[PDB]
C-alpha cells in the first residue's frame, strides 16, 4: 500500500500527466497556452449542478479483476469506447466504498478482489472516499439518475475557456477555441490524455481536505482543464482547419455547447449517447466535488 | 454520419460552369434537358386530343 | 551586365491563397514551341481524346 503524500498522490512523479505537443512531451498547462478564443454573440450562464443521487449501485460480488481506470479513461477519452455503462465495474467500485472491504485499487488502476501483497495500491481510506462518489458513475444510464447532458457543459466552458472575471461572474460568451496544430492533434491529444492515471487525480480530489485540497485544485487546474478539453472536442458542433501563413490552426466551435453529436468523424473522438450519459454524470460528480 | 467521399466543391464548380458557359454551346441545352425531364416526370401537364 | 532569371510570384506576394504554381511551369513552357491558336486547340482536343 502506497501511503498518500500530504499533497495527494499526484505530487508523486509516478503520476505526472503529460501530453505530446506535435510529438514532444509537455505539461498540459503549456498546451493550454496555445488555445485562443473568438467569442460569439451567445452566452453561457452556469446553472447550479443538481446534487448527485445518494444511491450507490449494489456492491454485488463479480468474477475477475475489474480495470476501473482504463474503463473511465476510455469512456471519457478513448476512440469509440464500448459498453461504458456496463454495471459490473461499478458494482466492484461500490464494493471498494465499503468500510472494511477486502478489495484493493492498485496503481495499475485495476481492482483486485484479493489482498494481493505483490502489487502496490492506494490507501483504502482514500479509495473508499473515491468510490463513495465515483461508483455513482454506475447510474449514468438509469432513467431516474441521468445527469443533464446540456447545461453541465456550461461549467466545462468556464473551467476551460473562462477568464477569471468570467469565472467569478459565472457567465461567459460562447467561445470558439483555436490553436496552431498538427495533423490528428485532437485525436493524439486524446490518446495522451487516455493514458493518464486519472485515478490518482480523482482519489486526491475525494480524499484531500482543507488547505491540501485547495492546493490540489490550484496545482491541478490545468490537468482537469485538459480532460475538459478532450470532452469539449468530443462534443463540439464543428471542428475544422484554418490555413494561415503556412500554419494550420485547428478551430473548435463551440466550447461550452454540447451539440449532442453522436456520429463519428475524423477530427475528434465522438460520444455515442451512452458515452454522453456517462460523461455528463462524470462531470456532475466531478464538478460537484470541484466546487466545494 | 460520414460519407467517405470528397466534398462538393462549390467554388470550383461555379468557376468551371462559367468557363463551360463561355466555351461550350451545348451547355445550355444540357441543363434544359435536365429540367425538361423534371417537368416530364412531374406529370404536371399533358396535351389533350380536342 | 545583368542576369536574367525566373522569379516566382510566391517570392513577391505574402498571400499564399492566390499562388497555385511555380517556376517549373514557365520552364516547361520554355520547352514548348510557340503555338498557333489552332495548334493549341489541337492539343486540347488531343488531351481530351
Amino acid at each position: 500500500m502506497l501511503q498518500q503524500p500530504t499533497g495527494g498522490y499526484t505530487t508523486l512523479e509516478q503520476f505526472a500527466f503529460t501530453i505530446r505537443n506535435d510529438g514532444t512531451n509537455a505539461t498540459p498547462t503549456q498546451f493550454l497556452q496555445l488555445l485562443s478564443y473568438e467569442a460569439t454573440e451567445n452566452e453561457l450562464v452556469k446553472k447550479t449542478i443538481p446534487t448527485p443521487e445518494t444511491h450507490l449501485p449494489s456492491a454485488r460480488n463479480v468474477p475477475g479483476n475489474v480495470y476501473i481506470e482504463d474503463a473511465i479513461t476510455q469512456a471519457l477519452f478513448g476512440i469509440s469506447a464500448q459498453n461504458v455503462n456496463a454495471h459490473g465495474y461499478f458494482s466492484r467500485l461500490s464494493a471498494l466504498a465499503l468500510p472494511n472491504t477486502s478489495a484493493r485499487l492498485g496503481l495499475d488502476g485495476v481492482i483486485y478482489n484479493s489482498e494481493t501483497i505483490n502489487i502496490p495500491f492506494y490507501d483504502p481510506a482514500a479509495v473508499a472516499n473515491f468510490a463513495a462518489t465515483y461508483a455513482k458513475l454506475g447510474n449514468a444510464s438509469t432513467p431516474r439518475y441521468r445527469a443533464d447532458m446540456i447545461d453541465i457543459y456550461a461549467h466545462v466552458g468556464l473551467e476551460l475557456a473562462g477568464t477569471d472575471a468570467e469565472r467569478a461572474a459565472g457567465v461567459m460568451p460562447v467561445k470558439r477555441a483555436k490553436f496552431d496544430s498538427w495533423e490528428g492533434s485532437l485525436i493524439s491529444l486524446s490518446r495522451d490524455v487516455v493514458n493518464w492515471k486519472i485515478l490518482a487525480f480523482l482519489i486526491d480530489l475525494c480524499s484531500l481536505e482543507g488547505e491540501a485540497l485547495r492546493a490540489f485544485k490550484t496545482r491541478n487546474r490545468d490537468v482537469f482543464r485538459m480532460m475538459l478539453f478532450i470532452m469539449s472536442t468530443a462534443v463540439a458542433a464543428n471542428v475544422v482547419n484554418r490555413k494561415v501563413t503556412k500554419r494550420v490552426d485547428r478551430v473548435l466551435e463551440y466550447i461550452g455547447v454540447n451539440s449532442m453529436r453522436t456520429a463519428g468523424r475524423t477530427a475528434t473522438i465522438t460520444y455515442d449517447l451512452s458515452r454522453h450519459e456517462f460523461a455528463a454524470k462524470f462531470l456532475q460528480l466531478t464538478f460537484t466535488r470541484w466546487n466545494a | 454520419a460520414l460519407r467517405p467521399e470528397l466534398a462538393f466543391d462549390h467554388d470550383h464548380i461555379i468557376r468551371c460552369l462559367m468557363l463551360a458557359a463561355a466555351n461550350y454551346p451545348r451547355l445550355e441545352g444540357i441543363i434544359v434537358q435536365i429540367n425538361t425531364g423534371y417537368v416530364a416526370s412531374a406529370n404536371v401537364i399533358r396535351p389533350v386530343s380536342e | 551586365r545583368y542576369h536574367e532569371s525566373v522569379l516566382e510570384i510566391a517570392d513577391i506576394f505574402d498571400q499564399a491563397d492566390f499562388i497555385q504554381t511555380s517556376d517549373a511551369v514557365r520552364q516547361l513552357r520554355a520547352l514548348m514551341p510557340t503555338l498557333s491558336t489552332s495548334q493549341i486547340r489541337h492539343a486540347i482536343e488531343r488531351i481530351a481524346q
